[PDB]
RNA sequence: AGCUUUGCGCAGUGGCAGUAUCGUAGCCAAUGAGGUCUAUCCGAGGCGCGAUUUGCUAAUUGAAAACUUCCCAAUA
RNA sequence: UUGGAAAAGAUUAGCAUGGCCCCUGCGCAAGGAUGAC
């Protein structure tokens, strides 16, 4: 499946992150081997025809594109980052650092606040946009 | 020949609401453009 | 199923029987006395009552 | 007194272009070509000795319908790191304060 | 389209 | 010759404004949508969408809430 | 006149405009009634 379309070149996929800017582009670099990378990709899925409006969503294979892996350093198996013209928003979620997600967020409805938070933020030009999660948790009992 | 027909009661409402806002409009665009100052809105 | 823009409203500028008609009919003004004091000194309700 | 609108007197349709950037449009703010004149005799005013802008800044279109179309078309368009927004100019000096003192309380 | 791109993925797992 | 009917559009006035005003773009609809009266009678709306748009003024918070320089010092 | 240092414009409320329902003056269609030594 996959239905999102993984821009394989790096300059593709750098030039994807110019080509909108009045929508969200989120890029999942995660490799789509690995099953939480397949949960990534679902959760896409899930939210492939409702954020479309407002976000562009792209795949992206850190083999087949390495640049990305290794001056953005998305070391995770699966790293949810957001870049909104040619601005990388940072959301607050709390784990330390801002710069990916890197939680296979099986919420659809979690995974649609988050990028409407971030388009809010990015129309208002907060760098670090305050998401309404408490991420920096489990968020399970 | 030219000749007409009638018309319809929802469409007369219709061009009835249309014509006033275009007619508001045509002032506004007239008189706010920077040609001629518009009178007080009475 | 579509879902709407991130946008909010513009500017307020208009009041008055134009858009106070709606925020007195359908958003109605409440009490808004006497149901959000507390009385942070003393204790209306019982302790449980909730 | 502000010797300043004496280069700007054209009897032109002038508008507020502001609350942008310090730096966006610094320098192209008129670059735009929504009219003939653009944003004829107007630039970006800023806060002299400070390096900075202080949001408002002239915009002012020889045109009046030009202006008008443009800036309804153009209304807080993408301008730079903030898309700023257009609205009529104020041009009130006290040759103005005066005649409303005059007809308003008479 | 995007049924190679799905073999592949398949291939490999 | 004067007036006037459906009244129309302009301009003024009065009132109404969430049930309403309208597009209604989805659908039926002058080739009948609907029924306790009227049933061999009546004959044009209804289901769902979305808002009630144009500007000015005062105030309000804030350090600043905006329209072309500024805080300073003996004089003129 | 002379002289030294230099919220990416927001909240809240009314007023008219604006939307429709009525009338008026205007403009005129098709007509309706009448005066015509």
């Amino acid at each position: 499946s996959y239905m999102l379309p993984h821009l394989h070149n790096g300059w593709q996929v750098d030039q994807a992150i110019l080509s909108e800017e009045d929508r969200v582009v989120v890029i999942r670099f995660g490799h789509d081997w690995d099953p939480t990378c397949m949960k990534m990709d679902e959760v896409l899925y899930s939210i492939a025809e409702k954020v479309k409006n407002f976000a562009v969503i792209y795949l992206v294979d850190i083999t087949e594109v390495p640049d990305f892996n290794k001056m953005y350093e998305l070391y995770d198996p699966c790293t949810v980052m957001f870049f909104f013209r040619n601005k990388h928003i940072m959301i607050d979620l709390g784990t330390g650092n801002n710069n990916k997600i890197n939680w296979a967020m099986e919420d659809k409805q979690e995974m649609v606040d988050i990028i409407e938070t971030v388009y809010r933020g990015a129309r208002k030009g907060r760098g670090l946009v305050v998401s309404p999660k408490d991420y920096s948790t489990k968020y399970r009992y | 020949v030219t000749l007409g027909v009638y018309l319809t009661k929802k469409e007369q409402k219709k061009l009835r609401r249309q014509t006033r806002r275009e007619a508001q409009k045509e002032l506004q665009e007239k008189v706010r453009l920077g040609l001629m100052p518009p009178p007080e809105p009475k | 199923k579509p879902l709407p823009a991130p946008l909010d409203g513009q500017r307020k500028k208009r009041g008055g029987r134009r858009y106070r008609k709606m925020k007195e009919r359908l958003g109605l003004t409440e009490i808004r006395k006497q149901a959000n004091r507390m009385s942070f000194g003393e204790i209306e309700e019982d302790a449980y009552q909730e | 007194e502000d010797p300043s609108l004496l280069e700007w007197d054209a009897d032109d349709f002038r508008i507020f272009c502001g609350d942008l950037g310090n730096e966006v449009n610094d320098d192209i703010l008129a670059r735009a070509f929504s009219r003939f004149p653009s944003f004829l005799k107007a630039k970006v005013i800023r806060d002299k000795r400070t390096g900075k802008t202080k949001g408002y800044g002239f915009v002012s279109f020889k045109d009046p319908s030009d202006y008008v179309r443009a800036m309804r078309e153009m209304n807080g368009k993408y301008v730079g790191s903030r898309p700023i927004k257009l609205r009529k100019s104020m041009w009130k000096d006290r040759n103005l304060d005066v005649v409303r003192k005059k007809q308003k309380e008479k | 389209d995007i049924e190679s791109s799905l073999k592949q993925l398949a291939e490999r797992r």
